[PDB]
DNA sequence: CAGAGGATGTGGCTTC
DNA sequence: GAAGCCACATCCTCTG
């Protein structure tokens, strides 16, 4: 699916969970689906270095992933300093049918 | 504001513009007259006609008729028609019997508005 | 005026009657956005109201009907087991399957009221 | 101030 | 290739 060929966020994101030189800016939190922010505009900064847009911040990367939720990709853990989690049970009916 | 033509000449409607975006806060809201004297306080709803995706969603799609010029705070074309297609969007009166005009080629929704290509 | 002077002409030479006029492909248009099971429920308890909203897939034209002047000769559920069998343009005129909540449609010239209304001038 | 969210332009990418 | 999509961009707003 499209996700393949030009790059997304979730798609990206997870580029740098599961890479262990990266956890410097996030990290899994825990067994079940969820994930830290290590420095909140060192991220953005990084995803404005792939989609070539300098002017990128936090609030700006931040509005994109809280559209995630009326489509059920991720969710947020409510309360935490910048922690949601992926919905994966959910990824695979938004990447193949019924 | 501005009125056009309908399959029924005893009711008309807004101009909606050529090609619009996908739920967008109407350039002008819609207004629909009632020429033949209808009771200030009859409902109106509109169903989006088209070969493909036959009834599109709609927002704010019922509206009260009053002083004999129904008007919608704000409808929204969210379910799309497709490319070159337009809705042949349905315009129903409540009332006994309830009377309908038909209106073809009224909007062309797509995602982008025309924006400068 | 309710209707137009020529009432009977208009049905009978406007492309939009006459490619009504055939028996079309129609489908329950109501509560898009609802799973199969309650779709299949309101379309019944609104038939047995009196009202739906059914559109001519084919041609994209879409109407919301009243079965009156409950009933009897305007929603019949025994016709046929799984099934249940206005003034449009200034012209006075006149079965879905309840599981599928689509079937077949036409529209018929009313003659009868046609006479009223147009005696109403 | 974070965090959910409407509105509206934006840019890459399939489809006629 | 404009004409429809797409999945953020960039925006200014509330409201806990």
């Amino acid at each position: 699916m499209p996700g393949s060929g030009q790059i997304q966020l979730w798609q990206f994101l997870l580029e740098l969970l599961s890479d262990s030189a990266n956890a410097s800016c996030i990290t899994w939190e825990g067994t079940n689906g969820e994930f830290k922010m290590t420095d909140p505009d060192e991220v953005a900064r990084r995803w404005g270095e792939r989609k070539s847009k300098p002017n990128m911040n936090y609030d700006k990367l931040s509005r994109a992933l809280r559209y995630y939720y009326d489509k059920n990709i991720m969710t947020k853990v409510h309360g935490k300093r910048y922690a949601y989690k992926f919905d994966f049970h959910g990824i695979a009916q938004a990447l193949q049918p019924h | 504001a501005e009125l056009v033509r309908t399959d029924s000449p005893n009711f008309l409607c807004s101009v909606l513009p050529s090609h619009w975006r996908c739920n967008k806060t109407l350039p002008v809201a819609f207004k629909v007259v009632a020429l033949g004297e209808v009771p200030d306080g009859t409902v109106v709803t509109v169903m989006a006609g088209n070969d493909e995706n036959y009834s599109a969603e709609l927002r704010n799609a019922s509206a009260v008729m009053k002083n004999q010029v129904a008007r919608f705070n704000d409808l929204r074309f969210v379910g799309r028609s497709g490319r070159g297609k337009s809705f042949t969007l349905t315009i129903t009166v409540f009332t006994n019997p309830p009377q309908v005009a038909t209106y073809h080629r009224a909007i062309k929704v797509t995602v982008d508005g025309p924006r400068e290509p | 005026p309710r209707v137009v002077p020529d009432q009977r002409s208009k049905f009978e030479n406007e492309e939009f009657f006459r490619k009504l006029s055939r028996e079309c492909e129609i489908k329950y248009t109501g509560f898009r956005d609802r799973p199969h099971e309650e779709r299949q429920a309101r379309f019944q308890n609104a038939c047995r109201d009196g009202r739906s909203e059914i559109a001519f897939v084919a041609t994209g034209t879409n109407l919301s009907l009243q079965f009156f002047p409950p009933s009897r000769e305007y929603v019949d559920l025994e016709r046929e087991a799984g099934k249940v069998y206005m003034i449009l343009n200034g012209v006075c005129v006149i079965w879905i399957d309840l599981q599928r909540l689509d079937g077949m449609g036409c529209l018929e010239f009313d003659e009868e009221r046609a006479q009223q209304e147009d005696a109403l001038a």
